DNA sequence: GGTGTTGTATTACGGGCTC
DNA sequence: GGTGTTGTATTACGGGCTC
DNA sequence: TATTTGTTG
DNA sequence: GAGCCCGTAATACAACAAAATCCAACAAATA
């Protein structure tokens, strides 16, 4: 994703669960990572405090009290796909840029912070159940002061300039003890911004080196069919977990295709290319029924099923030796005559 | 309350610091390393030590006397001055900008192997801890048999629930054991489906309760059947059956995509298709690895011959001997190819006696016990026997733990320090 | 007559520049790293070099051949062109915006390691200064607040005297005792101070704070009890309660505990009587406000969207009124 | 607009010696 | 005694042509 | 207006 | 060196790694 901005105008956040309760607090991981400086704040919370209505925004603002962002990158969680969250962020001038239906790699740096956080959480988690909510600010203060690898400087001193108390000033200069007159902070803080920016082009290059060696890009134009292979129907072992092809609508990125998996139902019809797969229909195939009487007689030539439309009474399914994505609508007037005993078996 | 407010005339760096002073040389026991280091310094030209008002240091970093080495690395590794128990890289980034310490990297990795919480908390890819070291290849046909099954499928009409597989280690011959997720009558169905061919020598399987099975094990001890019994949550040893159910899962999806809830009809077709299709590690169909009588014969294969083993009546001994020889060398080729493409990073661990190894909360606690952000503080266990090259039995300090065999993918040997 | 007016077809950048040329590959010994780098350029996405009349350059930076690396570092480090032997920060701020230089920071630090003229006695272990930044904080206590239907009848004021930053936050007046330092520690985003100069009343605390400092590495002692300076700061501490009273005057249900961080944001998002700038951009870049879009309530795709931004605008008007009243108070009093 | 990313043992490459 | 193992796109190496 | 039911960290 | 066709044929890379329940919580659908 885009490299950096002016001190966390780009930001990321994500949730992980499974944490043991202490005051009915079994979420406690709202980690917000200041992507430029990687300050990586995380504040204790719970599932039942809010669902982006009353109190979630309030500690979101007490985090944001130290500077409003300009870009969010988050997941498809229900706590951020709500209409209340998206509209308030739009009125705040801050984008959403959600994920792609179980593709957490969009939130990679927050999740990598969690991976660093989890080890330190186990280190500080001796009193697992009794009293340990004091350890998250301790883990924050330890993790921020520790130097990272991709930048060579601790994330605490990247943004704030100086290091925390008990100075252990290195052999570079006295410049890391910058706690003095503030009219000249802009020049050297911008110099450090240049340093960190250079370290992030180095980081982006390093990421693209060792990962693209085996990976092969997928190039699809709008109109061609595509399979989704997962995240379409949530006993998925022997049954056809992989579903039929859909028509792509919007090509957001080279690895981001928006497609019509169902008619108009729900939940953010864009799928990352990892689930997506090319479809090829090179092939005695039959023709396309368009008449009113051809939808009744040609109803025993079905192959698979998608489901039932939620808006009205119209079933979508696949026929045999026809255009796969271009389905033919079959209502109840031509549904009960054909044997439907073998139809709901693949839906259940 | 800062450090370095102390003079130390008795340490390793005394010989280095007397290159300017030349006054007092009060060396200690085992300080002959200082003499060798001073000799190496004398025969070279790397003099960069600065002597300024009791602060003896490197070009820009403070050299520390060896008396307070552990104090400094604990200070910059524990939370006394906000370390955090990180790896060698972050420890260097905390220490090497301020201190020099000849062979600092080796000292820091020694401290990482010394600090106990880093041993119990960190993982550092605990899936590459032993070599591959695969199973011994084979014997005559149908003597080694691999056993496992997937627990649950979408149920049929209420007579069949899950699929069990038997494939032999030599020929990889598919089988259709359709069970009900079973009772002590496992030996009935299992007997009816292997005894079609005959009794094996060893069973390569998991520690499953239908096979740990004290009633069933005594049957094997009486009959003359061994039992490898792969350890808790280590299904790699089952192998051929696991790879078959990998191939079976694709086949079962292919034959039951639109035909769920009646896949027991298609299961013999699944096994017959697996049987008729040649594999890669042997290059021949499992019929041809056995008595080669592919009955379908859609067309004759390459190097056209009689290809009718029904006509041969007494001469089958030489044919089976030839097939056995070529398939044995093909199994050895598969073994060495697997070992080459896997052991490029697999570091071995060979202890075999008298250590204090750990088990990092996998096969120690329950597989059904939830893994979470709860601390990983398994105690220092002990090892008393070398049960295999790739595992060590432990004295599990519990009631029984019902098993004490731990494959090397969970050990991460504990190291103490005086 | 200046640099870059010379042909150098045998260096590391040749493999990068032959992605479109593909003419000649006159490499040196042990130059298989350059072929690996060209393979890397082939299999990745960083191709943005512009190829025009021998000027091969990155999106805004002219690449330099590796042969004259010594010439470039001597030109931009020594006193050949009015230098001065600055640090790595100033040197990289001078060099990097103009030239691309793969592995530039390591080149600069390696030149610093292999130079001899600058390495003198520089002095010592730690900095000594009585004036700093986040190294001295003070706090006070307030009493009269609504229960907020959650017994949150207190406001915790924190002062950042070295930078005039503030932290106002709701607490309970019954027990501001271990829970006080818990929320203080989650407040501590900017490190421990040297001394805490609260000076409000008798304090039976700073014993468990002392035990915390013993358990930690900092010598932050809490002191200055029953002192009396009363020079300017007393006016600020007295006027601190005024903004909280204005926030009280808004409402009581879903009150100032909702959007009180926004009250702090546009409370310190204003210059202190034009003598000192805002605390956000006195330290950070700006901490942008971005209030530009506020009237789009036609569809929205009195407690969700509309009243929230009305309350934001009301808080902005309230802090403008408070700024006007404090500047007119200073005008009348002085 | 929207799509990985660092911590970590492990290992590879220059000054200085023997040539 | 007891502890991985093949299916699969993907890619690397010889006969025959131009040299 | 309560009880449902699609999908997703 | 330099590349190309074509025909085999090796080659790391990942899947079998127990299965399936909801938890909390957005928004559609009736009646």
């Amino acid at each position: 994703l885009p490299i950096a901005e002016g001190r966390w105008l780009d930001i990321s956040m994500d949730f992980v669960t499974g944490l043991p309760p202490t005051s009915n607090n079994l979420n406690m991981i709202l980690v917000v990572v200041d992507r430029f400086s990687k300050r990586a704040h995380f504040i204790a919370t719970r599932k039942t405090l809010d669902a982006t209505q009353l109190i979630d925004l309030l500690f979101r603002y007490i985090f944001s009290y130290h500077g409003f962002p300009r870009t969010i990158t988050s997941d498809r969680d229900v706590r951020m796909t709500a209409d209340k969250y998206q509209e308030l962020t739009k009125r705040l001038g801050i984008k959403s840029t959600m994920s792609s239906a179980n593709h957490p790699q969009t939130d990679g740096q927050s999740e990598r912070t969690i991976q660093t956080l989890n080890r330190l959480l186990r280190a500080y988690a001796s009193t697992n159940i009794q009293n340990w909510h004091v350890y998250l600010p301790q883990i924050e203060f330890v993790y921020n002061s520790t130097p990272t690898r991709t930048l060579g400087k601790s994330p605490f001193e990247i943004d704030l300039g100086y290091l925390p108390n008990t100075p252990a000033i290195k052999s570079d200069d006295e410049v890391n003890a910058r706690s003095f007159t503030a009219v000249e902070l802009a020049k050297h803080l911008k110099a450090l911004t240049i340093q960190t920016k250079e370290q992030l082009e180095h980081a982006q290059i390093e990421m693209e080196t060792n990962n693209n060696q085996r990976r092969k890009p997928l190039l699809l134009n709008i109109g061609d069919h595509v399979l989704v292979h997962r995240d379409a129907y949530f006993y998925m072992k022997v049954q056809q977990i992989y579903v039929g092809p859909f028509r792509v609508v919007k090509k957001i990125n080279d690895n981001a295709y928006e497609l019509d998996l169902n008619s108009h139902k729900k939940k953010h019809r864009v799928i990352n290319v990892q689930f997506l797969k090319k479809f090829v229909y090179r092939p005695y195939p039959k023709n396309k029924p368009i008449s009113s009487t051809e939808r009744i007689k040609r109803a025993h030539e079905v192959t698979a099923l998608i489901g039932i439309d939620t808006t009205h009474k119209t079933y979508l399914c696949h026929m045999q030796d026809v255009d796969p994505t271009l389905s033919v609508e079959y209502s109840e007037a031509e549904f009960c005559q054909i044997p439907e005993r073998t139809r709901r078996s693949i839906l259940a | 309350s800062y450090y370095k407010s102390d003079p130390l005339c008795s340490a390793v760096l005394i010989h280095m610091k007397e290159l300017t002073q030349h006054n007092v040389t009060p060396e200690d026991m085992s300080a002959f390393r200082s003499y060798q280091k001073k000799l190496e310094l004398s025969e070279t030209f790397r003099k960069n030590y600065s002597l300024e008002d009791e602060m003896i240091y490197y070009q820009d970093r403070l050299v520390v006397p060896i008396k307070q080495q552990n104090a400094v690395m604990r200070l910059y590794h524990d939370h006394t001055l906000f370390g955090g128990h990180f790896g060698v890289t972050v420890t260097l980034a905390k220490i090497s900008p301020i201190y020099y310490w000849p062979k600092l990297q080796h000292s820091i990795i020694q401290y990482i192997r010394t600090c106990v919480q880093c041993q119990l908390i960190k993982s550092h890819r605990p899936r590459l801890h032993g070599l591959l070291q695969p199973l011994p290849i084979a014997e005559g046909r149908w003597l080694d048999i691999s056993m496992d099954f997937v627990t649950g499928l979408p149920p049929t009409s209420n007579n069949l629930n899950m699929i069990l597989v038997v494939v032999d280690r030599f020929s990889k011959r598919a089988h259709f054991i359709a069970t009900r997720k079973a009772t002590q009558l496992i030996d009935l169905l299992f007997r009816y489906i292997f005894s079609y061919h005959g009794f094996p020598r060893t069973i390569t399987s998991d520690r499953d309760v239908r096979m740990t099975a004290d009633k069933y094990q005594e049957l094997t001890k009486r009959l003359g059947i061994k039992s490898t019994m792969s350890s808790a949550n280590h299904p790699q040893t089952d192998g051929q059956s696991e790879r078959t159910i990998q191939t079976l899962n694709r086949l079962l999806r292919a034959y039951a995509s639109t035909n769920i809830q009646n896949w027991h009809v298609y299961l013999p077709q699944i096994e017959f298709v697996y049987n008729s299709t040649p594999t890669r590690t042997l290059g021949k169909s499992p019929f041809e690895i056995d008595l080669g009588y592919l009955p379908n014969t859609p067309a004759i294969k390459s190097d056209d011959e009689v290809n009718a083993r029904s006509f041969t009546a007494v001469e089958l001994a030489k044919h089976l001997k030839a097939l056995t020889i070529q398939t044995k060398e093909q199994l050895e080729h598969a073994q060495i190819e697997m070992e080459t493409n896997n052991n490029q990073r697999r570091k071995p661990l060979l202890l075999n006696i008298g250590d204090h190894v750990l088990v990092h909360r996998d096969a120690y606690f329950k597989k059904g016990a939830y893994m979470k952000v709860q601390q990983i503080y398994v105690g220092p266990f002990r090892v008393v026997k070398k049960i295999n090259d790739n595992a060590y039995e432990l004295d599990l300090n519990s009631h029984k733990k019902k098993h004490r065999v731990i494959n090397v993918q969970f050990l991460k040997k504990f190291v103490y320090r005086p």
